[PDB]
């Protein structure tokens, strides 16, 4: 998320001020007994090619080609995030980003909106409070 | 010999919160004359 996430103008191949980002959602484990703690998330890779150099034809100031640009595009909540979609991106000579079709997807999702109101449970309905209930 | 010292008895059954089942028992009669 360091590059200006924007489509509409080629990636610097340098990052720029932003640095790489927060998250909603940072997570940490202690699957050693010691801490991990997990701030980032992708957003852009970009694959660059050292034109002069492979063409050999010039040694100053080799900036590389970025030949394409993958987007990495999420869905974000305050407890998860995950890829809503995804592109593969490459740029014209006039600067336009020209870019694929996503790929896109969906997930099974967690909800506060929609519950159900409560149901008797006739099969159970008084073996439970203290000792009628063992299970 | 053999006579009997005490009794108690139990059901397997459900029984609503405040339910309180009624029942009784007695006995008829007795070998031995007791």
């Amino acid at each position: 998320g360091e590059r200006d996430i924007s489509i509409n103008k080629i990636p610097t191949f340098e990052g720029g001020t932003t640095g790489w980002l927060a998250r909603p959602d940072m997570f940490s484990r202690y699957d050693f007994g010691i801490e991990i703690r997990n701030r980032r998330l992708c957003h852009q890779v970009l694959g660059f090619h050292r034109l002069e150099a492979l063409n050999d034809r010039d040694v100053t100031d080799e900036i590389p080609v970025l030949v394409n640009r993958l987007t990495l595009d999420y869905d974000l909540n305050n407890s998860v995030s995950t890829l809503v979609a995804v592109r593969q991106v490459a740029y014209e000579t006039d600067g336009s980003p020209i870019t694929q079709p996503p790929l896109e997807f969906d997930y099974q999702r967690f909800d506060t909106g929609s519950i159900p109101g409560w149901q008797e449970m006739p099969q159970l309905e008084a073996f439970n409070g203290y000792q009628p209930y063992q299970m | 010999q053999r006579r009997i010292k005490s009794v108690s008895v139990s059901l397997p059954m459900l029984v609503g919160p405040y339910e309180d089942v009624c029942a009784q028992l007695t006995q008829t009669s007795s070998s031995y004359s007791t």
